[PDB]
């Protein structure tokens, strides 16, 4: 009955806030804009955030604030033969970890690297190089690199010395150590728990904004900076035509809030009963979309500047993913005046930004668990040195010269997709087993007003159905997993189907486990399962 | 039989203009369209225009659109491509094809031209020896060198002792680093022919009028 | 413009193997006007495949196509060492007309390590005031290799050009030259230069060092 809530109202919003705000804000919503012809793309993905990802983002902190109690826990008490999704969401957030804390160390490791005037990914004449390198960004592909290229994929990753994941090669300490600075971050902050935790996003939440602001300000200061926002938000609205940019928004809407992760469920679980989760919900969502927004125009002010001055098409200098942020855009950094400082602030805000979003992740497995065994909750500060010592020892394969195709495999298989069909079972087990006017009569006991039925209905209907649909569209374009011109081996493949169905099976597993423990008749056994904690 | 042999062609400055010329010959050349294809450092294919059999029909590319006028004489059976206000991204090898049937594609293509840009200019190159470290390796084999530093444009021709022994030798493409070019070659013989026999490296650049020859002493 | 991308981008194949790249176009093209050329290095394309199915004159059966709409793809039956090449699609169907990004075709064969040779500063360079250090690696695959500079036990990156050689017609090994390029003065100021080979041949790398003291 006595548990620990946040030493202040902030450090929730803040600790939500930065989980929800990652990378994912500056990979790719700004390339998926201008893919998706701009600000016409706006309206799949509000349509997709407003029906979709808010309600179920707005479910999770609801769920989590009036059950009190872990991810695992809480489904548990809910619906006890759904109690496996607590399991799937939870382990789900157990692979990210492993895959995901890399892009803070590759942060560091630019940032470490970040101290000189002259910057090694400048110029070709270096070791590292080819006689295919080109100056800023011919292609690509194939054959013929740029400066920046060169220098992360020959020297940072040094992914060259690798012929695909069977090979993994010799284990870069650079990055092992840089690995374990990322790791030893994320350790003292959940070291005391969300005591330490509240008052420590504080910094890695809010210190990306004010570099956003910085390089916003240095980004629209260059020539070409206009013609640059124009590929970003130019309205070609004949791209809602598409099947895929609806599922992008869909996929994007619910990757970037951060629903089924179990990290809203563990984050709302230390809330007071009472406090206005509603208000929350509404606030966190518009403050992720809009970071989104704005680092928009950052990316592509900055994008547009190489493809004026740097003399590049912008169709080869626009990028998701970690080509984007440890490639082309350190590529034009390098170029501009006082080049030193705006890459040591750029890769800090890298670090920030996948820190505190890292923290959410790692939080929804500790206090999951912790509810789950009391061993382990007096004992957390042992538990998770141990934790986090299986994702460095794991995460080493990711400090290897293959590195990267290790990464890339989780960072497909790991968790999309199954987030997908974990939220939809969440939006089914609440809105139709456990039931919507129960749930919203646990929320009118909380914030003193039951939802709208605009909100009902999206967890009952809407949500489901733009759920299953899309998380089937995406099934049925499914490319067999291939990087660059090297393709994943087809045991490299159903590697990470298993990884992905891991979490999934656990569903009808746990379903099925408990549903032949429990004394009774088969009809009987199923309403001790549908029946939450004290009714 | 049909034979396509593209000449002019050179360094120009941004800005400048140049006109490339195509010689045909083997085939009735007012019966067939040609077209004019280029290649970049990058090596990709891009092309550029096509004039028809008789001139009437004219085709551009939308980046040389304006800038480059592709002109057919058949009474000597010469096609031309007239450019002007060169960019730094018109570099490339000009290849002259038909081009005549489009369902066919292009079934001749010539030695080809190639044009550079740039706001550099000529330098000679200069040749240095290399003689491996005094005393110690001795083997089956030996390794020697010519290093071809700091010139420009390409190309260079590089031989050694005038051609005669081409087996065992490793010529490298030059690599262009801040507006000059670099290129060395390596040479592998038995130890029993030298140094008891002359091993020179023979270096043409054209562009500067440089003719270097010279042997390499192990001193 | 009508965007040709063309898959893989690089392919090593053993000799008698077959191989099959893809050649897919972004607009609709016409299976009549889809051609396929091969370019040996440091030579004239030639037309090899035209219309996506007929082969051109000197082309052996050994090379085939098919596809239409916007996929298309080039088959050869069993490879040989003198089909290496880098092959070009390309669409007629409208202006302006547009070759793929091309696959290049090499042979694979058996790994042989490098052999190394590291060469001092040539006296009439020092006279110019410039010094460079040359080290070859001749004769190895496959092709990716790395090498550090060392003016001393430190390692030196900067002002460093390597230069990759094309395939060998015969032994189908590869061959680097790295040049780390000094000032007369920076260079003089050090004695024992050390080169390396760093390779898939071996754990440990190949070493080539000399000394001015010699
Ligand atoms: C920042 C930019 C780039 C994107 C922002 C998108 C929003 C303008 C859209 C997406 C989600 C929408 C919201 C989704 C849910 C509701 C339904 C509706 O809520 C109610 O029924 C009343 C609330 C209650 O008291 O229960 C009022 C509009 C609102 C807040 C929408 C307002 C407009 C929103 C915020
Ligand atoms: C877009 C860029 C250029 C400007 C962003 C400015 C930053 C500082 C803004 C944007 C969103 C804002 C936050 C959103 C709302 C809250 C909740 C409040 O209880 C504490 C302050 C806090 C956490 C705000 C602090 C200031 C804030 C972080
Ligand atoms: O390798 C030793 C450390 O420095 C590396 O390279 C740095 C360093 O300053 C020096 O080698 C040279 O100046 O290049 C860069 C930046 O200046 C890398 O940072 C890491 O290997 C090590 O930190
Ligand atoms: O590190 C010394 C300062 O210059 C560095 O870069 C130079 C420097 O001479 C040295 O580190 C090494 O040689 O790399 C380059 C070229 O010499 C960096 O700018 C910073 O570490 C210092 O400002
Ligand atoms: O790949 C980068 C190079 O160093 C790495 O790490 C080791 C390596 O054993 C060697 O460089 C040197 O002896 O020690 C460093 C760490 O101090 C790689 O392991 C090497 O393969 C590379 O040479
Ligand atoms: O099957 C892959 C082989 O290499 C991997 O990486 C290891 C391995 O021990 C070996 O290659 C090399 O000596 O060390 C690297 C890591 O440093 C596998 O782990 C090995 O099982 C295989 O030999
Ligand atoms: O296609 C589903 C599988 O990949 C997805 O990841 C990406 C990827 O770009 C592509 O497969 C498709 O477009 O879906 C998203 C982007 O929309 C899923 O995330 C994976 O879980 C699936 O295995
Ligand atoms: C680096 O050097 C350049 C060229 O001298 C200069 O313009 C720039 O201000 C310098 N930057 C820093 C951070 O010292
Ligand atoms: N991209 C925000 C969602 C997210 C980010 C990081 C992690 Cl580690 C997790 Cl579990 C979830
Ligand atoms: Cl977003
Ligand atoms: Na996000
Ligand atoms: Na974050």
């Amino acid at each position: 009955d006595e548990r620990e809530t946040w030493s202040g109202k902030v450090d929730f919003l803040l600790s939500v806030i930065g989980f929800a705000v990652d990378l994912a804000n500056v990979w790719r919503f700004p390339y998926l804009c201008y893919k998706n012809g701009g600000g016409a793309f706006l309206v799949p993905y509000g349509i997709m955030l407003a029906v979709g990802g808010i309600p179920l983002f707005y479910m999770e902190l609801a769920l989590g604030q009036h059950n009190r109690k872990g991810a695992i826990t809480c489904w548990g008490r809910l619906v006890p033969l759904f109690k496996g999704i607590g399991y799937a969401v939870v382990l789900i957030a157990f692979y990210v970890g492993f895959y995901y804390n890399v892009i803070i160390a590759w942060s560091l490791r630019f940032f470490f690297a970040s101290f000189t005037n002259s910057l090694p990914w400048t110029s070709c004449n270096n070791i590292w190089n080819t006689p295919n390198c080109r100056p800023f960004e011919v292609g690509h592909v194939e054959g013929f690199q740029s400066a920046a290229s060169e220098y992360f994929n020959r020297y940072i990753l040094e992914l060259n010395r690798s012929e695909g994941i069977h090979d993994l090669g010799a284990i870069k300490w650079d990055m092992a150590l840089c690995l374990l600075i990322v790791y030893l971050i994320c350790y003292f902050s959940l070291w005391k728990g969300i005591s330490t935790s509240g008052k420590v996003v504080w910094f890695t939440a809010l210190f990306p904004y004010a570099v956003l602001l910085i390089l916003l300000i240095r980004g629209l200061t260059l020539p070409g900076s206009f013609l640059g926002i124009q590929y970003y938000l130019t309205p070609n609205f004949s791209a809602i035509y598409k099947a895929e940019v609806w599922v992008d928004a869909a996929t994007q809407v619910f990757f970037s809030l951060g629903p089924g992760f179990g990290v809203l469920l563990a984050y709302a679980s230390y809330n007071k009963y009472h406090n206005n989760v509603y208000k929350d919900a509404l606030l966190t969502s518009f403050i992720n979309s809009a970071t989104s927004f704005i680092a928009g125009f950052v990316i592509f002010s900055v994008l547009g500047y190489m493809a004026h001055t740097l003399g590049v098409r912008i169709e080869d200098v626009a990028t998701e993913g970690p080509g984007l942020v440890f490639v082309v855009y350190p590529a034009a950094i390098a170029t501009m005046p006082a080049s030193t400082f705006w890459a040591l602030i750029f890769f800090m805000m890298l670090a920030t930004l996948g820190l505190d979003s890292s923290f959410g992740g790692m939080e929804a497995i500790i206090t999951a668990l912790s509810d789950e065994f009391p061993k382990i909750k007096r004992n957390r500060e042992l538990f998770v040195a141990g934790l986090f010592s299986l994702y460095f020892v794991v995460g080493l394969a990711s400090c290897t010269q293959g590195g990267f195709y290790f990464f890339h495999l989780l960072d497909r298989y790991a968790a999309g997709y199954s987030i997908l069909v974990a939220v939809f079972f969440e939006a089914i087990a609440v809105s139709w087993i456990y039931g919507t006017n129960r749930f919203s009569e646990d929320i009118r006991d909380m914030i003193g007003f039951p939802p709208g039925r605009y909100w009902q209905v999206c967890w009952r209907f809407v949500a489901p159905i733009f759920l299953l649909f899309i998380t089937v569209y995406g099934l049925i374009g499914y490319e067999p997993l291939t990087y660059a011109d090297y393709v994943y081996p087809s045991w490299a493949n159903a590697l990470g189907w298993c990884i992905a169905g891991s979490s999934v099976v656990m569903i009808p597993a746990v379903a099925i486990f408990k549903l032949l423990s429990t004394p009774g008749s088969l009809r009987q056994r199923f309403t001790i399962l549908t029946t939450p904690w004290r009714d | 039989e049909v034979q396509l042999v593209e000449s002019g062609g050179g360094l120009v400055k941004p800005g400048g203009s140049l006109k490339l010329s195509c010689a045909a010959s083997g085939f009735t050349f007012s019966s067939y369209a040609m077209s004019w294809v280029r290649q970049s450092p990058e090596k990709r294919l891009e092309w550029v225009a096509e004039i028809s059999s008789g001139g009437r029909y004219i085709y551009y590319s939308d980046t040389v659109t304006g800038r480059f006028t592709i002109s057919r004489d058949n009474a000597r059976n010469i096609l031309h491509l007239e450019m002007s206000s060169l960019r730094s991204e018109d570099t490339a090898m000009y290849y002259c094809a038909r081009g005549e049937v489009r369902q066919r594609g292009f079934d001749y293509w010539g030695q080809g031209t190639t044009l550079t840009v740039s706001s550099a200019k000529t330098t000679a190159p200069s040749v240095y020896p290399l003689a491996p470290v005094c005393g110690d390796t001795t083997g089956s084999s030996v390794t020697l060198g010519c290093l071809v530093k700091g010139y420009f444009p390409e190309p260079v021709t590089l031989t050694w002792n005038s051609g005669s022994l081409s087996s065992g030798v490793h010529t490298f493409p030059a690599v262009l680093q801040s507006d000059l070019y670099t290129l060395s070659s390596s040479v592998t013989v038995t130890s029993s022919t030298w140094p008891s026999q002359s091993i020179t490296c023979n270096v043409a650049h054209p562009a500067s009028s440089t003719k270097v020859d010279k042997k390499i002493e192990p001193r | 413009e009508n965007v040709l991308t063309q898959s893989p981008a690089i392919m090593s194949t053993s000799p008698g193997e077959k191989v099959t790249m893809t050649c897919r176009a972004s607009s609709s093209v016409g299976s009549s006007y889809l051609h396929w050329y091969q370019q040996k290095s440091g030579a004239s394309p030639k037309l090899w495949i035209y219309s996506t199915s007929n082969l051109a004159s000197g082309v052996p059966a050994r090379f085939s196509g098919s596809g239409s709409g916007t996929s298309y793809s080039l088959t050869i039956s069993s490879v040989e060492a003198e089909d290496a090449a880098t092959y070009y699609c390309q669409q007629f169907s409208g202006y302006p007309l547009t070759f793929g990004s091309g696959t290049k075709l090499e042979m694979k064969r058996a790994d042989a390590a490098p052999t190394v040779s590291i060469f001092p500063p040539s006296s009439e360079q020092l006279t110019s005031g410039g010094a460079s250090v040359v080290c070859f690696l001749n004769n190895f695959y496959p092709k990716d290799i790395n090498v550090k500079w060392k003016i001393d036990g430190s390692e030196r990156q900067n002002g460093v050009l390597n230069s990759w050689t094309d395939q060998d017609s015969k032994d189908s090994t590869y061959s680097m030259s790295s040049t780390l390029t000094l000032t007369k003065d920076e260079y003089e100021r050090h004695n024992s230069y050390t080169c390396e080979a760093t390779h898939k041949t071996s754990t440990s790398p190949i070493v080539k060092s000399f000394n001015r003291n010699e």
